[PDB]
């Protein structure tokens, strides 16, 4: 069906070039524009502009003109956003979204990409260390056990956490990362489960940090005494 | 260049009640040629891409709940959510597409009010793996509480700590409208092994006294 799929997260140094992509499928590319939208810190969306693949006709927001460039590959039904010389303040989430080009149509954005976190920093990329938060009598009460993973010392954002390859979602809390004094991020992901089934169920946190090409699966087992 | 300004910036509304979010356009976005307002509303939930709700100010996108409605024209617009549900917790944006640029409003944060719920508290000593690396993180979890205002204090051998912890709170849950909070006390392995009792002490309006969760280092 109708889909817009963006590149994974990207990490670059200031001054470097970058082109992110938005692969569209499920609809006729030539019947639509493609818009790029930037998410602002805290709250807010900035309409950056649009591009029609038919003749590469472009509108830009007057305050993004000339710093970013939109293009398309109609053959690949894909739209691009490009910086020739990144600045650290370009960091943030960028969405693509489709817009009806037809006569008749309003120019609302009815389908959206998942967003791409672009980070621009002179600091070094670093993959996380992943440590178990083991269920024990100190995290078990009322029939409920809490367990989780500590994801420590990574850069940049984002780190992705799933549990049991996505089969475990209810009761999961993956906390917003904190910025340590070291300039590295840390977060935790926790889940509450029945304490009765700790002996029969298996809990694995799957940790992904694409900027460092790091993937960690950590089995989280109940604490025992040795 | 036409700008949109939303009111309020933030709104906290009880489950079952009505939520009203307003959008004021700096110029009219009503066309006498087409008899249409060039306006849309979007929902943006945590961790999801933005979703189209209305266009032409009042025309409802397919699959959007009948509890939602868009009204207004010219320069004043309203998004109304009746019978507020837990899953409505989100940021809401208006956008015009009258001319270029197709600007969005600054966003309105819709928060849900629910009954008071005290946190369940859990504590995690550091893993043996991490201890091998030379550092010790102690984690305290405050699960599923409301309202958001909760306090955590660390005590090590009954001495109040300062300067060695960080905390983070979740966004509001889309199912039970609660929050959770994680706090981490971090020490060197050396400092960690100089003490025995590690305690997390929790205050919340849902509790009449502070709740303490603790463990003794080394006790299996």
């Amino acid at each position: 069906q109708v889909q817009l799929v963006e590149s994974g997260p990207e990490m670059r140094k200031p001054g470097e070039s970058l082109k992110i992509s938005c692969k569209t499928s499920g609809y006729i590319f030539s019947d639509y524009w493609t818009a790029w939208v930037r998410q602002l810190p805290g709250k807010g969306l900035q309409w950056m502009g649009i591009i029609y693949s038919g003749d590469s006709d472009t509108r830009y927001h007057p305050s993004v003109q000339g710093h970013v460039t939109m293009s398309t590959d109609s053959s690949l039904t894909t739209a691009y956003l490009q910086w020739s010389s990144l600045k650290a303040s370009d960091t943030g989430i960028y969405y693509c979204a489709r817009l009806d080009a037809r006569v008749d149509a309003g120019w609302q954005l009815d389908s959206w990409g998942q967003g791409t976190l672009v980070t621009v920093s002179s600091a070094s990329t670093k993959g996380p260390s992943v440590f178990p938060l083991a269920p024990s009598s100190k995290s078990t009460s009322g029939g409920t056990a809490a367990l989780g993973c500590l994801v420590k010392d990574y850069f940049p954002e984002p780190v992705t956490v799933s549990w049991n390859s996505g089969a475990l979602t209810s009761g999961v809390h993956t906390f917003p990362a904190v910025l340590q004094s070291s300039g590295l991020y840390s977060l935790s992901s926790v889940v509450t489960v029945p304490s009765s089934s700790l002996g029969t169920q298996t809990y694995i946190c799957n940790v992904n940090h694409k900027p460092s090409n790091t993937k960690v699966d950590k089995r989280v087992e109940p604490k025992s005494c040795h | 260049d036409i700008q949109l300004t939303q009111s309020p910036d933030s709104l906290a509304v009880s489950l079952g009640e009505r939520a009203t979010i307003n959008c004021k356009s700096s110029q009219s976005v009503f066309s006498r040629d087409n008899n249409k307002n060039y306006l849309a509303w979007y929902q943006h939930k945590s961790g999801q891409p933005p979703k189209l709700l209305f266009f032409w100010a009042s025309s409802r996108e397919s699959g959007v709940s009948d509890r939602f409605s868009g009204s207004g024209s010219g320069t004043d617009f309203t998004l109304t959510i009746d019978n507020l549900q837990a899953e409505d917790v989100a940021l809401y944006y208006c956008q015009h597409y009258f001319n270029t640029p197709h600007n969005f409003g600054q966003g309105t944060k819709l928060e849900i009010k629910r009954t008071v719920a005290a946190p369940s508290v859990f504590i995690f000593p550091p893993s043996d793996e991490q201890l091998k690396s030379g550092t010790a993180s102690v984690v305290c979890l405050l699960n599923n509480f409301y309202p958001r205002e909760a306090k955590v204090q660390w005590k090590v051998d009954n001495a109040l700590q300062s300067g060695n912890s960080q905390e983070s709170v979740t966004e509001q849950d889309s199912k039970d409208s609660t929050y959770s909070l994680s706090s981490t006390l971090t020490l060197s392995k050396a400092d960690y092994e100089k003490h025995k009792v590690y305690a997390c002490e929790v205050t919340h309006q849902g509790l009449s006294s502070p709740v303490t969760k603790s463990f003794n280092r080394g006790e299996c």
